[PDB]
Order: C-alpha cells, then structure tokens, then sequence
RNA sequence: AUUCAUAAUAACUUUUCGAAUCGCAUGGCCUUGUGCUGGCGAUGGUUCAUUCAAAUUUCUGCCCUAUCAACUUUCGAUGGUAGGAUAGUGGCCUACCAUGGUUUCAACGGGUAACGGGGAAUAAGGGUUCGAUUCCGGAGAGGGAGCCUGAGAAACGGCUACC
RNA sequence: UAUCUGGUUGAUCCUGCCAGUAGUCAUAUGCUUGUCUCAAAGAUUAAGCCAUGCAUGUCUAAGUAUAAGCAAUUUAUACAGUGAAACUGCGAAUGGCUCAUUAAAUCAGUUAUCGUUUAUUUGAUAGUUCCUUUACUACAUGGUAUAACUGUGGUAAUUCUAGA
C-alpha cells in the first residue's frame, strides 16, 4: 500500500487499419526519418491529438482570458522553445495548423544527419544508439531526443567516442593488434 | 474503530507539509497538542524538509535529545509535536530563530525573527470564561488558558502573550480596519483589513478582506487572526506580505529575478 | 497432575472460571479468566501427592524434618523492618544493622547490603519542604493575582460609573 | 593530475549535528566512480579538518560517465561523528566490525522459545534432570 | 437562545482528591545542630480548557424488479406522561394512556454474479459500463451469543459457552 | 478520436439485424520473447480448509535489585556501575488482510451536542486533610503481603501448577 505509481499511453492506433493512403504516408515518413515502427508516427500523433485539442479548447475560450493567456502563451513557448512552431506564427490558429513533420524534424536522429556528421538518417541513428553524440556535456542514445533550439549548435560527437577523440575503437584495436602479430612487435 | 488512530499514511497528510508521494508509505501523524493534526507543521517535517538540517529521522530524534529545538521557550524533544501558527521555534545553537506563520500559498513558511520578536507571541482569544472560584481566564488559539485577563477582550481577538510567563503584555481588538490574518479556507497565507463583518445569527459569521492591492475577499472568521493595527504588524511578515498576485504576474518576477 | 483447589468439598474433579488472585491459575492478560479442572478438597484414594504442613513437633526425631534447618534467604529491606526485627526503638540506626551477605569469588571477597526502603534521609526532607514551599508560594501567587485583578475592577467600575454619571 | 575537480555545491553548515553538509559532484575524465576513500582524504584537505571525520554518501555517476554526484558530510571530530553516524556507515568507514549477532528468525525464534518459560527456569532445568533421572 | 459559566445557603456521602515517590546538583545562613533554608528535573495527581478522538445526529443523494400495493402495530409500531438504563438524547426498556406512522413522488417485499465514495475504461457533445483492490469511511476474523480488563473492545495473534 | 463497410434482390431504394472495425490500470489462454525504467499479482469459483516458522512487546541518571550474575565499591559496611529474571507502569483497541454481510443501511457532501464520554499531549489549577475539638492518629515519615528467589513435588502432555 503505497502511492501508485502514475503511467499512461503515449500513442493512439488508427481506427481504421488498413487504409492504402494512410498506409502510404506512413511508410514514407517511416522511410524519410529512418523510423523503426509506426509507433514512432502513432506517438507523434498522440501529441499534435493532445496539444491540437487543447489549443482548441483554449480558443474556445475569448481572448483577455486569464486562462487563455497563461496555458496558450506556455504551450506557445513550449513549441516556439522545441522548435516546431517557428519564431514568426506565434498563434494557437499555426499550433492547429502544427503537422507531424514539424515534430519528425525536431528529433536528433533527424538533426544529427542534417548538421552533416552523419551522411544518412539511418547512420544518425545508428551512431545516437552507440553513443557517438553529447548534445551537452551529456551523451544521448535516444533518436528521439527533440532537440530545443538551445542545443543545435553543441550537437557533436561524443568526448568519449573514437570519432570524438579518446580512443581508437574496439575492432581498430583488433586489427591493429592482428597488423603487429602478422609483422612483429 | 475501536479506538484512536495513531497512523498516518501519505495521501492523507496534511498538503501543506509538501511531502513526497514517494519514499515511504506513511507520514508523521502529529501527537496531541496545543494545535489540530492537520493544521500542524510537525517538528521532524520542520527539520528535515523545510530547515535540511536531517537526512532521517533518527537524526531528527538525536537533535531532538540534544535538546537543541525549543519551542515557545520549552524543549519540546517529542519528534512529532504539532507545532503550530503563531510558534516560535528556537534553536539556541546557530542562534537562530523562527515563527511558524503561513506563506502567501497557504504552506508553512520559513520566517526567521530576531529575539526581541521571540520574547513574544500573538494568541486569538478562542474563548472567555469564568473559571471556579469565580475566576475569569481566556483560551487561546494554541490552548492556553490564562487567568486574570483584562476584561476588555472578547472572543475573536488576540493578546500578546509574554511566553515566559503565563500572562499577557497587550492585547488588539477585532473592530474594522485592522490587519488580519487569513488562518483557514483557500484565502490562508492573505494579509488585509477588515472592511466589515456581518452578524450572522445561527453561527459562521463573515468577514471582509481586502489587502493593500485592493484584492477584496470574503473569509469565515473561524480563519480569521488579528495580527496588529492598521499597518504595524506586531510580527515581522514573511517574505510577499500576503499580497496574492495572479499567476501570470507571478511568472513575471520569475522572469525578473531571473533577469539579473 | 491436577491440583486439589481450597473449598471444592466434592471427592472428584470439576471445572471453574479461575480468576486473577486465586489458586491454581496464574492469569497471562489483564482480566483474563480462564476455565481449569481442578482436583477437589476432599482427600480420596484418586490423590497421588497429599501435602503436609507440621503444626506441633512431637516425641520422635525424622531423618530430614525436624533435625535440618535452612538459613534464611532475605533479611528485612525496609527500615522499620529492620527496626520491628531486632528490636531497637521507634528512632534508632538501621544502617549499622543492615544484614550483610559475604559473596565469595573464589580469591576476591566481597560484601552485599541491601537498598534500604523508607528510611529518611536529607534528600527526602528536602523534596518534602520544597512541595511544602511550592504550596505556599503558590498560595501567594494566586492571593496577589486575585488582589491585582480586584483593584483592576474597581478602577474600570469606577471610571465606567464616573463616565455613565456625566453622560 | 587526472583533473578529478572535486567541488561541493549546497554547502550548508549545521552545527546542531555539529558537522557540514554538502553535494559533492567530481569531473572524473577516462575514469570511472573512482572510489570514495580517496575522495574522503581529499576532502578531508579541503575542509581542513580530518580524514576520519569526512562522510560520504551516495556517487551516481551520469549516463556516459565522467561526472558522479553524491553527498558528503564532514564531522567537527570523530567523537561526535561517531555519535552522529549511523553504525552501517561505521562499518563502511573501517571504525567498527560487524556486531556478531543471530539470523533474524533466528533471533524470533528464541524469544517465542523464552516466553514459555516464566522465570529463569533454572528450578525446571533441575525437575527435569530429576524427572528423567528416577 | 438556556434552569449557561460562576457564585451563595441548607445539608448528604460503604467521604473523591488534596505527593509517606525517584535522579542530579547540593548553594546560602547562624542557636554549629550532621540545625534553618534552597536549585534543575522525573513520575504522579482533582478539576476546567486543549488535542487525539469517540458516540449519537440535521438535510439531500443509491442498482433491477408491480409475475412485490399495500406495509407496521402479538414479541413497540407512531406519539404523550413518569420511571429505569446509558457516558449521554431517544420506545433504548418498562408501566399507564391515545391510535397513530409509511405509501403510486413506488411504502413494504424480492433479487443483487451489492461493501460505499474518491475514482476507472470509453467517449465530439450528451452519455454507457465498471469501481474486490495502493486513499477515506464501514463490517468481519468458521457461524452465532456473552463477557473481563481497560480512557477506549462486545477485542478473537483476549476469555467463556454452543454449533 | 464528430468516418463506416459486407450480407435479403434478376436488378433497385429502404427497414432491420447479423457480420466486420477500434480501445479496456480487463481477465484468461496460444505462439514468440534480446535491452533499460516502472510494477498489478489467490478478489472473481471456496469469508472453503490449513502442516510449519514468524507477525507485540517495552528501561531511561529519574518506581522495585542480596541473581549465592559480571565489572567488583569509588565517604561509600545500607545501596549507588551495568544488569538476566520477576513485581510495577504503559502498549497490545495501532497496523496488516478481506469484502461475506449490508440497498437511507454503510457511504458522500453538509449540519448539531444548549444531548455526551474522552487515557495520552499541551495550558491552567489545590495554605481549609479540625470523626459531633470546647476525644486528632508516627511526619526526621504507619503496616502487611507477595512475586521473582531457595527447597519439596504432581501429570504423558500445555506459556498447567501445589505445599513450605
Ligand atoms: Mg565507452
Ligand atoms: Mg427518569
Ligand atoms: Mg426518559
Ligand atoms: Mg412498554
Ligand atoms: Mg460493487
Ligand atoms: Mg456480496
Ligand atoms: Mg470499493
Ligand atoms: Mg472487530
Ligand atoms: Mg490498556
Ligand atoms: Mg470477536
Ligand atoms: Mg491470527
Ligand atoms: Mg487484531
Ligand atoms: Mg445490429
Ligand atoms: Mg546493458
Ligand atoms: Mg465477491
Ligand atoms: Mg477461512
Ligand atoms: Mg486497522
Ligand atoms: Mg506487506
Ligand atoms: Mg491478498
Ligand atoms: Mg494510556
């Protein structure tokens, strides 16, 4: 007898399922940021669901409004923070207006292929899952790290990954061992 | 049933002792006191949340038989006694000083005073009565009964009390235009003055509040505790001066302290 | 092994709520009576051990009654029971006749006296005034308390009834 | 020269328990959770106050590494910081052994066997010899 | 708001309480007796407040069913008086008295794969279904019943009896 | 997250259900199961029945120490330290479990005690102790009666108990 400890879903299936247009845009968005399920698009479309209704909720409410004001302006510099909503169209009406390319492009899988660094979106992700990028002074294995538009310019290689310096790699050392046993010493 | 209770979970501590819902399954249930359980800050939670002077609880009970805390000028080494509004608490180590008065969000604050403050206290008269013998003693907000009062006080109002005797020094009386206290309800932690109050025949008589931000509100005055004249608190208040500004302005002296 | 119980005047066993402060039955919770079988007073060939207490020494000497005495294990604690035991007067000295028992430990040899109860010592006519003086001091506490207050009241009734007269 | 840069945020001092209480966070490069006994000697120079005397609790190095953050005490002398530790600590910091004592139902079990006997039971130790005996 | 607090008078009591208790220090004083006086507490203790409460209690709100429309009142049902009992109000019980009380606005009865609520699932809105269960309140310790001690239990890791 | 589709006919438009469809802190079961965090878990049928072990005991300078216990005392031949056992005081009426009862009953929000009890905590509180004193009973301080303890036992047995 504790307290419970709180948890809730973090995405919503479709209702139809299978629809060959619905089925088309998500294997294109699958393949163009290198996405391993549609959970990761689900997701993603679980908060446009939840921040497009409250957004609608609170525009429902008239302007002047204290509530308004308060949870409209945070949850607009929430996405003006992230990202997603840009400096200019800072309005509930373009929160609606948000898509999910707007999140899909704020990942750091699909910031790290982009700053270069990277070549592909799938090699950003494969070097975020081995731990090849500090965003801060902190290392994140996470493709889905949603970079805050304070980061973009520390997004670099590890200080503890080979490509960042401070060791030569597992199998470098491998083959280097195997050169010096075929050669000498 | 059967008896009095002597546990308290967490989820049914009092919100104010900001406790976390985590690390443990229970909470400090204040033991009998000068004031209620559930308007109470006890003295563990003091020490270890609001003071960090304790990791544990045991330790909390090592300062506690070191006999450093003292409340109201006694010791009071009992880990959970129900220090309540109005109580200083002394640590004579460190010579440091406090007064257990609310915050402008309705939590216990930390106020630290200086000793010419805590040679005294403010008690709400809570009753008068004549005692045996023909007696007349009044009864206070934290349950003292002091004999031979000056028969000027009535309910509803406060004296000074010397808290190194059992006597009185002056006492202020519940008429309009004087600070008060908001104690109870949702307005707690609110510092104004009494515009007017209303009769209210049957019981709950009310009071009307507005601070020196012309914030008018309407409290009980079972929530209500005189604490000076107009102006000229006879406490030193804590830090917002029970003001209660929106919460947009509130996030503006974020950003403003934030600022630099 | 059931034990013959004072006043049962019956020649066999019979069950009883047994008490706190009666035989055969030592309660183990505040108020608990238990029932218990107990063995009645009246003696029958179903006994096995009858118990014998010697009221009046005869002409014949046994092996192990009469010829063996066992010292006695604790003297008097108290005072005046020192006192009552040897004899002494109402106000004499207790502590030069306390009973003193020799513990030898094998090479050291020590001595053991008992706490003596209820003798009366400095400490104790101390406490004894001190609550003598805290009841009289209170009494003048409250007496001047009382005058201070009453003259209080007279000067508030007298200011009261000099302002209701020229009003 | 590791470049280790011990410091101790949220310093406060807290002569109720008579001793200081802080966070120490460490920047430990190529080098992980180094240990806390040289950590208890280094703060012991940085406080000034003693080796024996330095507490420390805690140490969860970040993910990636490089930098652990735990809490320290340092104690005004060791008499008090024995009145003042907890025993599991003590046995941590090499001041005292573990205290020999029985398994827990172990320890249950001799006091339910204890409650039978009312008394020493030293007059029953002997009927019972007897009794077997004749 | 009181026949309130409190006081006074006359009394009454298988006469309540009003320290024959413990630790540490032991200062000061002169009728120099181990004399007078004194400190810091602990445990107690009558009563009034306080707190933890408890007990009862005011209004309003509960699922399905009429193939349940009349129910309650012998063995209290509704009220009055008086008493008893209770910690205390009260048909709570007793004695006397009156014939009342509930009901189609669903009484009473039956069913519940009924502990109540805070809550949960689903849901555009309105709703539907669930809530044994991390919190609050209740009830029980195989079924009943009775009781001792205690401030507080009709206690079951207390007792007694029957099944 | 304000959505429908297949099936009556030779074909049509309907009514209408069946069938699909999507969730369930909603259970069970099949197949599969690499990593980190988090954690429901004998409620549903049987509040059916239970082997065994544990879950309630508690001592500070401050009630009682002749353990024939330990260190031995720390003017210390009354004791003084620690201290098993046992008298004494307090707790054991908290908790934990379960939901079988229970349908204005519990319960919920809201009222009352001017209709009551309340250990403990906290504040205050007691010069009168004079039976019918013109008859006080030791206050530098009354009494016994017991545990633990010693010793004699009973019964196969129990946290059973007797006599001295
Ligand atoms: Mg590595
Ligand atoms: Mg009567
Ligand atoms: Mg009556
Ligand atoms: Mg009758
Ligand atoms: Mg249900
Ligand atoms: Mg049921
Ligand atoms: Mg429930
Ligand atoms: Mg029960
Ligand atoms: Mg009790
Ligand atoms: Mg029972
Ligand atoms: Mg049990
Ligand atoms: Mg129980
Ligand atoms: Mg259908
Ligand atoms: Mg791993
Ligand atoms: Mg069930
Ligand atoms: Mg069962
Ligand atoms: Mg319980
Ligand atoms: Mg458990
Ligand atoms: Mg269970
Ligand atoms: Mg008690």
């Amino acid at each position: 007898p504790r307290a419970p400890r709180t948890y809730s879903k973090t995405y919503s299936t479709p209702k139809r399922p299978y629809e060959s247009s619905r089925l088309d845009a998500e294997l294109k968005l699958a393949g163009e940021f290198g996405l391993k399920n549609k959970k990761e698009i689900y997701r993603i479309s679980f908060q446009l669901s939840k921040i497009r209704r409250a957004a609608r909720d609170l525009l429902t409410r008239d302007e002047k409004d204290p509530k308004r004001l308060f949870e409209g302006n945070a949850l607009i510099r929430r996405l003006v923070r992230v990202g997603v909503l840009s400096e200019d169209k800072k309005k509930l009406d373009y929160v609606l207006a948000l898509k999910v390319e707007d999140f899909l492009e704020r990942r750091l899988q699909t910031q790290v292929y982009k700053l270069g660094l990277a070549k592909s979106v799938h090699h950003a992700r494969v070097l975020i899952t081995q731990r090849h990028i500090a965003v801060g002074k902190q290392i994140v294995n996470i493709p889905s790290f949603m970079v805050r538009l304070d980061s973009e310019k520390h997004i670099d290689f590890a200080p503890t990954s080979p490509f960042g310096g401070a060791r030569p790699g597992r199998v470098a050392r491998r083959n280097a061992a195997r050169k010096a046993e075929a050669s000498g010493e | 049933a059967r008896g009095p209770k002597k546990h308290l979970k967490r989820l049914a501590a009092p919100h104010h002792w900001l406790l976390d819902k985590l690390s443990g399954c229970y909470a400090p249930r204040p033991s009998a006191g000068p004031h209620k359980l559930r308007e109470s800050l006890p003295l563990i939670v003091f020490l270890r949340n609001r003071l960090k002077y304790a990791l544990n609880g045991r330790e909390v009970k090592a300062i506690l038989m070191q006999r450093h805390v003292k409340v109201d000028g006694k010791v009071r080494t009992d880990t959970t006694y129900p220090a309540g509004f109005m109580d200083v608490i002394t640590l004579d180590a460190t010579n440091e000083n406090f007064r257990l008065v609310y915050d402008v969000k309705g939590r216990f604050a930390v106020h630290r005073i200086t000793d010419e403050e805590a040679s005294y206290k403010l008690g709400k008269v809570k009753k008068v009565q004549l005692g045996k013998k023909g007696v007349p003693y009044v009864v206070t907000h934290d349950g003292r009964t002091i004999r031979y009062p000056d028969p000027n006080i009535k309910v509803n109002d406060t004296v000074k009390i010397d808290l190194a005797s059992g006597k009185i020094t002056d006492f202020i009386k519940f008429d309009a235009g004087k600070l008060v206290y908001v104690t109870g309800g949702r307005n707690l932690g609110r510092i104004g003055t009494i515009v007017h109050k209303e009769r209210h025949d049957g019981g709950f008589d009310l009071v009307h509040i507005k601070d020196s931000l012309d914030n008018t509100f309407v409290t009980r005055l079972n929530n209500v505790f005189v604490i000076g004249e107009q102006g000229k608190p006879y406490i030193s208040l804590p830090k917002g001066k029970g003001i209660k500004l929106s919460i947009a302005e509130e996030r503006d002296r974020r950003r403003a302290q934030q600022g630099l | 092994g059931f034990p013959m119980k004072q006043g049962v005047l019956l020649p066999t066993r019979i069950k009883l709520l047994l008490t706190k402060n009666v035989s055969c039955y030592r309660p183990r919770r505040d108020g608990e009576r238990k029932r218990k079988s107990v063995r009645g007073a009246i003696v029958g060939p179903d006994l096995a051990v009858l118990a014998l207490v010697i009221v009046k020494k005869g002409e014949q000497e046994l092996e192990g009654l009469t010829d063996t005495t066992v010292p006695k294990r604790l003297g008097p604690k108290r005072a005046n029971n020192i006192r009552k035991f040897f004899g002494l007067s109402k106000e004499d000295d207790v502590r030069d006749f306390v009973i003193r028992r020799e513990v030898t430990k094998g090479e050291k040899t020590y001595t053991k006296a008992p706490k003596i109860q209820r003798l009366v010592t400095p400490q104790r006519l101390q406490r004894k005034r001190h609550q003598r003086a805290l009841k009289v001091r209170n009494a003048q506490a409250q007496r001047e308390a009382a005058a201070e207050y009453a003259q209080l009241l007279a000067k508030r009734l007298s200011e009261r009834k000099a302002e209701k007269a020229e009003i | 020269s590791d470049a280790v840069t011990i410091r101790t945020r949220k310093v406060i001092s807290n002569p109720l328990l008579a001793r200081k209480q802080f966070v120490v966070d460490v920047l430990h490069p190529n080098r992980a959770n180094v240990s806390k006994d040289e950590l208890r000697e280094k703060l012991a120079e940085v406080y000034k106050a003693e080796k024996d005397a330095v507490s420390v609790f805690g140490f969860r190095t970040q993910f990636g590494g490089g930098k652990s953050v735990g809490f320290g005490l340092v104690y005004n002398s060791v008499a008090e910081a024995k009145k003042f530790e907890p025993t599991y600590r003590l046995v941590r910091y090499g001041l005292a052994e573990k205290v020999e004592k029985a398994s827990r139902q172990q320890r249950k079990q001799k006091k339910n066997r204890d409650k039978k006997i009312f008394g020493t039971g030293k007059r029953l130790a002997k009927k019972v010899a007897r009794r077997n005996a004749d």
